[PDB]
DNA sequence: GTAGCACGTGCTACTA
DNA sequence: AGTAGCACGTGCTACT
């Protein structure tokens, strides 16, 4: 039920921070 | 929004930075 | 732990900030 | 980190506009 | 019913 | 030993 959404929101977490992560690779 | 902030630096960087 | 908590607050705060500098840079 | 990152790109934005 | 957000914690990691 | 940094859980508005 819930945990759904915080097993979801791990997953959103994990795409921000791979945005991150591209962000970073694209800059010296 | 985050998601598209990150997307939006992430893409002119990588544009300006081949030209 | 409120002064921990409180630390956080003012360090997400500066988070989003450097959010909006990068926004406001691109074109 | 994060916030290195965002300081970077928006200096390396800054510089290269 | 999901996406974006910010919060309150606890854990590792770095700073004088 | 305090202060950063990170990720989780979680209870919000708001959109599509
Ligand atoms: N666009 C959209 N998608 C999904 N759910 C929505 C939307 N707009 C409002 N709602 C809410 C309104 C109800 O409380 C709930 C029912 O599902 O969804
Ligand atoms: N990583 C990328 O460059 C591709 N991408 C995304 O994931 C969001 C916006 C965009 O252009
Ligand atoms: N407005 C600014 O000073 C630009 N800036 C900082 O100060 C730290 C790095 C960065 O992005």
């Amino acid at each position: 039920k819930r945990a759904h959404h915080n097993a979801l929101e791990r997953k959103r977490r994990d795409h921000i921070k791979d945005s991150f992560h591209k962000l970073r690779d694209s800059v010296p | 929004s985050r998601a598209q902030i990150l997307c939006k630096a992430t893409e002119y960087i990588q544009y300006m930075r081949r030209k």
